[PDB]
């Protein structure tokens, strides 16, 4: 799986 | 047939290191779902921002934002593990539907984006000429950001180790291990992958004692 960024 | 009603352009969503990864290719039929999993970028997060976007680019900042929400509450776990499936769903309205859901905390989040979002007809040739122009550069910029996630990870894991470490680690092995993380992030600004992972090497060489403490 790709990787989900974080909220800011 | 000679008339099909299509998505004119690919739809996906950002993933880590700024790129588009796509969950309906350009020029699909209508009506059409796809789902995919994705994961956490860094250990113990905690929320995933949902970024949608339309265009046929890598880089995603190069694609047409479609709207973005929030999935919060994935419990505490390493990068990689948590399953947060992403769902596309376009109805035959043109009225596109996103998803997540985290398959551990069963939490879900989604938002609807209506049928004249995004593009019109000038645009879409233009983003397909555009993709063609920049098919090498985007296979290098796709090179580039895997090593940057990895540099991204390092970065991570070090500073956790630096925290939980504590006084256990002398001053100086302290001292040395910031100038490396910092030295390490300016790298990842570049876009010259042997600059990261020369970067990367000068961090691990000033950590075998944290290393030591962690371990």
């Amino acid at each position: 799986p790709p990787y989900l960024p974080r909220p800011r | 047939v000679l008339l099909l009603d299509v998505t004119p352009l690919s739809l996906g969503i950002e993933t880590m290191g700024g790129v588009m990864t796509t969950l309906i290719a350009k020029n699909t039929t209508i009506p059409t779902k796809h789902s995919q999993v994705f994961s956490t970028a860094e250990d113990n997060q905690s929320a995933v921002t949902i970024h949608v976007l339309q265009g046929e680019r890598k880089r995603a900042a190069d694609n047409k934002s479609l709207g973005q929400f929030n999935l919060d509450g994935i419990n505490p776990a390493p990068r990689g593990m948590p399953q947060i499936e992403v769902t596309f769903d376009i109805d035959a309205d043109g009225i596109l539907h996103v998803s997540a859901k985290d398959k551990n905390s069963g939490k879900e989040q989604k938002i609807t984006i209506k049928a004249s979002s995004g593009l019109n007809e000038d645009e879409i040739q233009k983003m397909v000429r555009d993709a063609e122009a920049n098919a090498e550069a985007d296979r290098k910029f796709e090179e580039l950001v895997q090593t940057r996630n990895q540099g991204d990870h390092l970065l991570h894991s070090t500073r956790k180790q630096v925290e939980e470490a504590g006084d256990k680690l002398p001053a100086d092995d302290k001292t040395a291990i910031e100038s490396a993380l910092t030295a390490l992030e300016t790298a990842l600004k570049g876009e010259d992958k042997a600059a990261i992972e020369a970067k990367m090497q000068e961090l691990a060489q000033v950590s075998q004692k944290l290393m030591e403490i962690a371990q």
